[PDB]
């Protein structure tokens, strides 16, 4: 229901954005809770300190985990944004939830009446239990627009001076009306504001600020507002204003189940899950979590430099880009006469400017020298990681047509330069980890006119299996037709490099992938 | 990255007349209008057209995933 | 500066703020326009913009607002000062002081002003009406 782009930051194809708090030991062993923009579901997070509190020794990191993302938002709406002050009047809607919970919280404590808004009676009687101080008469009914006569009728027609709304479409409306001169509105939901729904400024003349409080801008910019509120929840947990909320525990390996169960919404409080347990030292020091299996994916280090030879080519440049998302950070490409072409320049220069070190070489694979240079050229910018080569040089026409030169120039780029990257890899690459070669499924189904290009695609496969017989990495891709850049429908980019993650992973030889007409 | 369809547009301005005299004729036969986007101003100029305040929201894709 | 100059009849401005400031808009805005030119100030506003609005007829009018400002971090204000008179002295000390604060700092100065005598009434009014009056 909710597009993963939405989510501010420039996050890459749209992975791993569930979770934004958790709560575990930090790298020195100290119990610590905290608030990630994204990619909070996981058994390690990387995080800055400043988006770090401490759990004091008699909460259990169980409760932990339902503090910061409630209590900094409700603490940045009420006190940073709508000023609270002692006295006043809030209707706080959805009291239930964890929002709500936490703005009664903080508003109980200054003394403030507060009217909530809850679906049901069990949440009614769970809200009059964990706070005494509100009446029968602070409790109004979520699901219709009921609420405002209520809090019309028992405010004397004064109505609210402060209004945390998480509502949508009539019932925000609704909760405009109750506002009180000087009244601030503070809108969190964000149904009616995607929708640029209409407010009618005639509740403007009535001293009246109206607030959208989006928290996560804080996680990725604004930094300095944020010790504000990271000031704000420490000293509510030192003063003790800051009470966890009930959390229903789901271990890890039952994640669907902790996700179904917040679909129904039947929950009263947090829902958590479980990664590992809590130990009873206080400073365990430990060195990794348990492991545990999960789908292997692809992703590169670093420090570590590619090749990618023929990478200004049509899937050249694909490759490259999923490999930029897959965490590298200084490429190597290679061709013969170099950018020459609008897309090609578009893409390098998009690139060197997310950061990427890309570096275009004339080093023909050819050659042994020219491929010890381009290896050598990987080394300047770093250790060789890994090696594609996606050279093609294409001369087609059956047998008859064709002669011993073009055979040759269709098989230098591929079968010689496989032999010299071979060659050169076993010699100076210690830290290699990938040595792809691709090839077409004319090499293994056949195709008229294409018997040089058979040839050199077949000559590639038998390096990459003596590789792999003797310890070194090595596999051949036999693809069939690439669409956006035989009988066998072309395959669109996406499918291609989904099955080249699933490809990289295997521990066979020589694969293929190819789709079928009709 | 990812399509986004338009969903709202806060103004367009048409004016043919203008747009008969921004078009000039290629080399070839055919006729072209130069078009500037300017990001900061939020404003598509081409010819006669001007669009303002164009939003775009993010479409889930289809998931057919006819290629299996 | 000559480039802190835009026009306020036309809704020009809106490229002028918006080229002006890299495109990312004015922190504070303090409107006083009608219901064109108040769209139009509203688009200028950048993250953690507050619209401080001091005019009356689109407020009176209850003319619609697009809530998709509010996205952006935003704090739409309505500043009637007439409040104080009615209630809430104790929110216009704070206002008091601010303005002795400034009369004994130096920011606070006296604007250009035009004199009618009191018999002279009518010819004030009529003066003021026709727009021509700078202070
Ligand atoms: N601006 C921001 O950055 C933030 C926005 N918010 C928004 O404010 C609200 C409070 O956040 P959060 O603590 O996660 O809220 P919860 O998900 O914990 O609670 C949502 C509330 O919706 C009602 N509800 C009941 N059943 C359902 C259901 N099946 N589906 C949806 N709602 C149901 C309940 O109120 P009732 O008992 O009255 O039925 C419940 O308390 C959320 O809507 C959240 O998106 C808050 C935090 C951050
Ligand atoms: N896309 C497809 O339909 C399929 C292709 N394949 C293989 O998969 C890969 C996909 O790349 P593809 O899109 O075909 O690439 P292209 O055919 O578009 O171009 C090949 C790339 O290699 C470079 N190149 C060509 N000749 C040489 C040479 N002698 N030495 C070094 N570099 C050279 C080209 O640039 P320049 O010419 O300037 O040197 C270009 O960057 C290739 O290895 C291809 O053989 C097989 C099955 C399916």
């Amino acid at each position: 229901k909710l597009s993963p782009d939405a989510i501010p930051g420039k996050w890459t194809s749209q992975d791993s954005l569930l979770g934004m708090e958790f709560s575990g030991r930090d790298a020195s062993g100290k119990r610590v809770m905290g608030l990630v923009p994204a990619k909070g579901l996981a058994t390690s997070v990387l995080l800055s300190p400043d988006f770090l509190w401490d759990v004091p020794s008699n909460w259990t990191l169980e409760e932990a985990a339902s503090v910061p993302v409630v209590y900094s938002t409700a603490y940045y709406a009420l006190v940073v944004r709508g000023r609270v002050r002692p006295g006043e009047t809030l209707l706080i809607h959805s009291g239930s939830g964890g929002v709500g919970q936490a703005a009664i919280a903080i508003a109980l404590s200054l003394g403030c009446r507060v009217f909530t808004t809850v679906g049901s009676a069990e949440k009614r009687a769970y809200l009059q239990a964990r706070f005494p101080q509100l009446d029968s008469t602070s409790f109004a009914n979520s699901r219709d627009t009921s609420f405002e006569q209520h809090v019309l009728w028992h405010t004397g027609g004064k109505g609210v001076d402060l209004v945390l709304n998480s509502l949508a479409e009539e019932k925000l409306q609704a909760s405009v009306r109750c506002l009180a001169t000087h009244g601030r509105f503070l809108e969190i939901g964000k149904f009616d504001l995607s929708q640029n729904h209409p407010l009618g400024m005639a509740i403007f003349l009535k001293n009246v600020t109206f607030h959208g409080v989006l928290l996560d801008a804080f996680f990725n910019e604004s930094s300095a507002d944020w010790r504000e509120v990271w000031a704000l929840v420490q000293a509510g947990i030192r003063d003790g204003v800051v009470r966890p909320l009930k959390c229903t525990v789901f271990h890890g390996a039952q994640v669907e189940d902790a996700f179904r169960y917040m679909a129904q919404g039947k929950h009263i409080g947090k829902v958590v899950v479980q990664v590992l347990a809590e130990e009873p030292e206080a400073v365990l020091k430990g060195a990794k979590p348990k492991l545990m299996s999960a789908i292997s994916k692809t992703f590169c280090p670093a420090h570590k430099s590619y090749i990618i030879a023929g990478g200004l080519g049509g899937f050249g440049l694909e490759l490259a880009q999923w490999l930029i998302q897959r965490g590298v950070q200084k490429l190597v490409l290679t061709s013969r006469s170099g950018i020459r072409t609008g897309y090609q320049a578009k893409q390098v220069r998009r690139w060197r400017r997310q950061g990427v070190q890309v570096q275009v070489s004339t080093s023909n694979i050819s050659s042994l020298e020219g491929a010890r240079g381009l290896i050598a050229e990987a080394a300047q910018l770093g250790p060789v990681g890994g090696v594609f080569n996606l050279a093609v040089v294409l001369r087609d026409g059956l047998l008859e047509n064709q002669t011993p030169e073009f055979f040759q120039d269709v098989c230098k780029p591929k079968y010689s330069g496989t032999l010299n990257l071979d060659r050169v890899t076993r010699e100076a690459c210690p830290e290699l980890d990938y040595f792809v070669v691709f090839s077409s499924v004319s090499c293994g189904r056949g195709n008229a006119g294409q018997s040089n290009y058979g040839f050199a695609n077949s000559a590639m496969e038998r390096i990459c299996e003596k590789r792999r017989h003797e310890g070194l990495p090595g596999l051949a891709v036999q693809w069939g037709a690439i669409g956006d850049v035989s009988g066998t429908l072309p395959q669109r980019m996406a499918s291609c490099l989904e099955v080249l993650d699933l490809f990289l992973n295997q521990p066979h030889m020589v694969l293929s992938s190819f789709v079928l007409a009709e | 990255h990812g399509l986004y369809l338009p969903t709202r547009v806060t103004a367009i301005h048409i004016d043919p007349a203008t747009h008969r005299q921004k078009l000039y004729t290629l080399q070839d036969k055919a006729q072209v209008a130069d078009v500037v986007v300017s990001r900061w101003l939020r404003v598509t100029v081409a010819g006669g057209v001007h669009i303002s305040g164009l939003h775009t929201e993010s479409a889930p894709r289809r998931q057919q995933e006819q290629q299996v």
